[PDB]
């Protein structure tokens, strides 16, 4: 709004400077000095106060190009960030994004993002695989982690200890190839259900 | 070849590395509207105040310019404000990348792909502040763009992807491509049976680039036309 | 108020001198906090402690350094729910202006000279 | 005046430019660098994987480390596989052949792994599936029922 009302102002102002003439007003020049002598100072006042106008055209272009970048950036958040869901980061605001709520504003648009950030971190001790009966187990979705007794799989996105199990986990390789494998004991469902039976 | 009952699922694989030069701001300068007409002279400064606030306009243009210069280095430099640093002992899993991270023992802090950027890219400042054009020094100087950099760097090699979205998370880089592998589609199986061999492509591939670099001083051209 | 020389030293002139030029009227502090009013070349000022304009080296901001080890994992066992703000312009203002009446109205010869 | 009127056009001209490299940088810098861009031939060539952003003057430098594969074989495919009557479709990746046995892989590297309950999942019938093998869909569960 600014940059408007600066522009105008300036656009405006012009008209009273002079620009090498007698005066700025039209009627003083026009009522004294004879017409052939006074139409070189009315070319010059036109030419003057025509650089001005070209001038502000000029500025009004350069100007239609930044508020056409932002309006395109305008339209790309307003398309990921809205209606569907991006999963950029740093794009629709810092954090996981989640939803973007708008809101009209004078001359723009506001944004009002929901976000995902963590608070609270703890120090944890993982491992890349587990050596069970000397085939290699890695994770399916998460990673890793122990308390210093007994390992747990969870996400990384938050922490959920889950014991390790065969829908946890996939059997890939074997434990002489990947670097940092420790051996554990995995849980097998099947047993305790047949020894009930 | 095009066949129904015909696939093709890649064996092997390489990982390149590659080089895209975007320019973000340009040396700020600032002309006085009197002084380009003539000094010492109130001839120049009559008949040029005759023509009203042509000056001001062009001088506060100018001064728009390089405010917006500092901003788009502040929207783009320093994504947190958060500084991370690298641990003493390096173990990465195979990794080297002593060529990437900055040197301490320099007296300024950069790194040798850094150095070479220098050097490539040809005081000039105060020659052109002597004929009237005044070129303003950038609030952030090279040492701190440079420490953003490695901030970056350190985080990238540390904390990952979390340092972005929320406080920095400690994760080891061997299994950080893990879920970088993840993410593309790619099992993990690769990166963990194929470790050993990721490491010299990553090595290999990292001397390559320094060579490019250091053998062809036409890949900052983009820079070099600005 | 502190006044700021640009590109040259101290010449005519609490006078100090930076890379940006000669700085009048501000102290010289070799500690560094977060900067309020920039400058340049690393260095500006803000009103802080009988009190006065400091003039300090750019922060950049806290330094922490991250933990690393081969099996250190940290998982968050918490979360925060934030709500950010983003504002981005649109429309601008729509102006049309006319040659005639702006250069020059009621005259006469001036609108045949502009035609 | 003209002529200075002229170079301060000019350089808000080189202004609009220069906004538009630094704004596609710090977007490539958001994406590329501090998290994972799944987006294609936007951080590089290939399936993008890291971004290491160096200093440099009046500009910055990326390191883009990308997946590329290189050496590639001709298998023979399918869509499904039939076995007791139902459609057994893939969960994830495709079934490949050398000529002999089906085989279960990835479209992105080459992993060998046997058909099981797992690994595919059951879905309609064999009748409307246009391309559908016919093979033996192992269960995990039988010879451990026999041993029992």
């Amino acid at each position: 709004v600014n940059q408007n009302a600066q522009a105008l102002n300036t656009l405006v102002k012009q008209l009273s400077s002079n620009f090498g003439a007698i005066s700025s007003v039209l009627n003083d020049i026009l009522s004294r000095l004879d017409p052939p002598e006074a139409e070189v100072q009315i070319d010059r006042l036109i030419t003057g106060r025509l650089q001005s106008l070209q001038t502000y055209v000029t500025q009004q272009l350069i100007r239609a190009a930044e508020i056409r970048a932002s309006a395109n950036l305008a339209a790309t958040k307003m398309s990921e960030c809205v209606l569907g869901q991006s999963k950029r980061v740093d794009f629709c605001g810092k954090g996981y994004h989640l939803m973007s709520f708008p809101q009209s504003a004078p001359h723009g648009v506001v944004f009002l993002h929901v976000t995902y950030v963590p608070a609270q971190e703890k120090n944890f001790t993982t491992a890349p695989a587990i050596c069970h009966d000397g085939k290699a187990h890695f994770p399916r979705e998460g990673v890793f982690v122990s308390n210093g007794t007994h390992w747990f799989v969870t996400q990384r996105n938050f922490y959920e200890p889950q014991i390790i199990t065969t829908d946890n986990t996939f059997v890939s390789g074997n434990c002489d190839v990947v670097i940092g494998i420790v051996n554990n004991t995995v849980y097998d469902p099947l047993q305790p259900e047949l020894d009930s039976f | 070849a095009y066949s129904n009952n015909s696939i093709a699922i890649p064996t092997n694989f390489t990982i390149s590395v590659t080089t895209e030069i975007l320019p973000v701001s340009m040396t700020k300068t600032s002309v006085d509207c009197t002084m380009y007409i003539c000094g010492d002279s109130t001839e120049c400064s009559n008949l040029l105040l005759q023509y009203g606030s042509f000056c001001t306009q062009l001088n506060r243009a100018l001064t728009g310019i390089a405010v917006e210069q500092d901003k788009n280095t502040q929207e783009v430099f320093a994504q947190v404000k958060q500084i991370y640093k690298t641990p003493p002992i390096k173990d990465f899993g195979g990794f080297n990348f002593s060529q990437i991270l900055p040197d301490p023992s320099k007296p300024s802090k950069r790194s040798f792909i850094e150095d070479l950027l220098f050097n490539k890219v040809t005081d000039l400042i105060c020659a052109q502040k002597f004929n009237g054009l005044t070129v303003l020094p950038p609030l952030l100087t090279d040492e701190m763009i440079a420490q953003y950099t490695s901030a970056l760097l350190a985080g990238t090699i540390t904390s990952g992807w979390t340092f972005g979205a929320g406080a920095a998370l400690q994760i080891p880089f061997a299994m950080q491509m893990a879920y970088r592998f993840n993410g593309i589609g790619v099992t993990q199986n690769v990166l963990y049976e194929n470790q050993k061999l990721i490491a010299n492509q990553f090595n290999s591939a990292i001397g390559k680039i320094q060579d490019s670099l250091s053998s062809t001083a036409s890949a900052l051209g983009k820079l070099q036309d600005v | 108020v502190a006044v700021l020389y640009q590109g040259v030293n101290c010449t005519e002139v609490n006078v100090f001198q930076t890379r940006a030029g000669c700085l009048i009227g501000a102290e010289h502090v070799n500690n560094s906090y977060e900067c309020d009013i920039p400058i340049g070349a690393g260095i500006c000022a803000s009103y802080q402690t009988s009190q006065s304009i400091i003039a300090y080296t750019m922060s950049l901001g806290v330094e922490n350094s991250v933990a690393y080890s081969n099996n250190s994992i940290a998982i968050p066992t918490n979360f925060t729910i934030s709500v950010t703000t983003e504002i981005l312009p649109v429309s601008m203002t729509k102006t049309s202006v006319d040659c005639t009446m702006y250069i020059c109205g009621d005259s006469t010869e001036c609108s045949n000279l502009l035609l």
